[PDB]
């Protein structure tokens, strides 16, 4: 179980450490955070009081360096750190958690949430897509674009999410434009799957992880993406029956999780109409339409 | 963006441009079996692409071949479609290619589109009008060749006959797209007043009769009555 600390708290904000968030009044004695799973990725994300507009945040593995946060009053943000003086870092937290200065990552044992929606995302992966090799963390906001949104504009910002295009020469074998615009097996499991992501599990990591930035920051890029590796898989008629059967269980846990009253903003009716109830897969998603139709059977 | 009245001339200025009209390249006449059910028998169809600045229409006949064996013929019939407007393109020499093709039918654009991924500086639109291209197998000398072919066949025309001799494209297509509503709304009457008068001959190499400039201004003046008639008429009037 390893700990972030934080320098002080000198702005009122509310923090999140996963599902999970609280609020911290401005110059409160707040310290950070500690009992941290060891085994997962994280994500530690902010939202000042003044200045609801930009969520920002980030995503970090304690087995990869000791890691804290610090409010720089110039460029007006917590930032995270490493330290690479161990000695030092032990003794600091040792002191805050003394001073009982940190909240407690407050994980129900039953709980596997954040596993389920964390499942196949590794930090090596975030860190390809999310650019910036002097860290070992890796930062993310609401307002960050995508490479496929700047195809459509600071490249060393940017989310480099795998571009999908439906109706592109990727996915669209010559003299099979027919075949492969209605039935996307061609693009799922040659170009994407064994060409560009190598094997299922990573693409699993960039569709839980497009997921978690919509969720936590309001991400339209992540969002966007999330829906277009769906939507790839329910339109191929040949899916690997263990593709299928994991992919229902990535989304069930996700629509669980997903707050109620951003729905609105965070569901696309009509991939989810298309996958759900027409689709070559409409049938293969049994826990997801039925957690989709007790939740939210407006969008349908 | 879509064509629509508000950019009409467009379709006549020095862009080349293509309209195509899918309508009547899958058609079946539907018939009672032995036993009682219902089934379709194809006849042969057409793709209608046409060049409405020049008047050249490449008719690409759709032998009934092309259906044998083959499922959701409807939907198989838009990607044909795409098929044969793609290799049109190619087979046109680069200053020849169009810079836009407008389909009739929104249902078009995707296959379309996926159809001409090699050609990115081409825009696909569709349109806003109800445009009556339809009615083009009221032409009698297109239906027959449609009709005759024993194998898939391209069929060129120029729709205006001569008449770019005489009045601007503008004109021209105006004329056709009301004697095609003529043909649409009510094809005997429509047929009754181009062919009336036996003097009037249609030239073997023209497609309408050799009307003089008078008589086509009382040909379209009886085209709009039969069209006001029965636009009056149908909405009871
Ligand atoms: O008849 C028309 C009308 C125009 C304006 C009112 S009716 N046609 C065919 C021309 O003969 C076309 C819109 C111009
Ligand atoms: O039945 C007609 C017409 C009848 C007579 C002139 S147009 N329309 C035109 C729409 O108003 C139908 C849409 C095809």
């Amino acid at each position: 179980m390893n700990t972030v600390p934080f320098t002080s708290a000198p702005i009122e904000v509310t923090i999140g450490i996963d599902q999970y968030s609280f609020n911290v009044k401005e110059n409160q004695p707040f310290h950070g955070i500690k009992d941290i799973p060891i085994g997962h990725v994280h994500v530690i994300h902010f939202q000042h009081a003044d200045n609801s507009s930009m969520r920002y945040g980030y995503w970090f593995d304690c087995r990869m360096g000791n890691f804290y946060i610090q409010y720089d009053p110039k460029d007006g943000l917590y930032k995270m750190m490493e330290e690479r003086d161990g000695a030092k870092f032990e003794n600091i937290v040792h002191n805050f958690k003394e001073r009982q200065m940190m909240v407690s990552y407050p994980k129900i044992d039953e709980d596997d949430t954040w596993y389920n929606l964390t499942e196949f995302v590794q930090m090596d992966k975030i860190r390809k897509i999310v650019r910036k090799d002097e860290n070992q963390f890796s930062y993310v906001d609401s307002s960050m674009t995508t490479v496929q949104e700047n195809e459509l504009s600071d490249p060393a910002h940017s989310l480099n999410y795998t571009v999908i295009n439906f109706k592109s020469r990727e996915a669209i074998r010559p003299g099979h434009e027919m075949e492969d615009f209605l039935d996307k097996s061609y693009y799922l499991n040659t170009v994407m799957l064994q060409g560009i992501f190598k094997n299922s599990s990573n693409y699993f990591g960039e569709l839980q992880f497009a997921f978690l930035n919509a969720m936590f920051f309001g991400n339209y890029g992540s969002s966007l993406q999330w829906h277009a590796m769906i939507e790839l898989i329910c339109s191929s008629a040949t899916v690997p029956k263990h593709m299928l059967d994991k992919l229902d269980e990535i989304l069930y846990y996700q629509i669980k999780t997903l707050p109620e009253q951003y729905s609105d903003i965070l569901l696309n009716e009509r991939v989810w109409n298309i996958c759900l109830y027409s689709s070559f897969q409409k049938n293969s998603l049994h826990n997801t339409e039925k957690i989709m139709e007790n939740k939210y059977p407006e969008l349908l | 963006g879509a064509m629509n009245s508000s950019n009409y001339a467009e379709l006549f200025n020095n862009d080349i441009k293509l309209f195509v009209d899918d309508t009547n390249v899958y058609r079946v006449t539907v018939h009672k079996t032995f036993e009682g059910n219902v089934a379709t028998k194809a006849i042969n169809g057409c793709i209608f692409t046409l060049n409405p600045k020049t008047g050249h229409l490449f008719l690409k006949i759709i032998h009934t071949s092309v259906w044998a064996g083959q499922k959701r013929l409807s939907q198989l019939a838009k990607w044909k479609t795409a098929e044969e407007v793609s290799a049109l393109v190619r087979s046109l020499p680069k200053e020849e290619q169009p810079k836009q093709i407008i389909v009739t039918r929104k249902a078009m654009l995707d296959p379309l589109e996926v159809h001409m991924l090699d050609f990115p500086n081409i825009a696909i639109r569709p349109t806003e009008l109800r445009l009556p291209f339809s009615a083009a197998m009221s032409i009698d000398k297109l239906s027959d060749v449609v009709m005759k072919a024993t194998e898939p066949q391209m069929v060129l025309f120029n729709i205006y006959d001569d008449w770019l001799d005489r009045i601007s494209s503008y004109t021209a297509f105006s004329r056709l797209t009301l004697l095609l509503r003529a043909l649409k709304t009510n094809e005997e009457s429509a047929k009754m007043i181009l062919l009336s008068d036996p003097t009037i001959t249609i030239k073997s190499y023209h497609l309408w009769p050799s009307f003089t400039d008078e008589q086509w201004i009382t040909i379209e003046s009886q085209m709009r009555d039969l069209i006001l008639t029965e636009y009056g008429r149908k909405y009871n009037v």
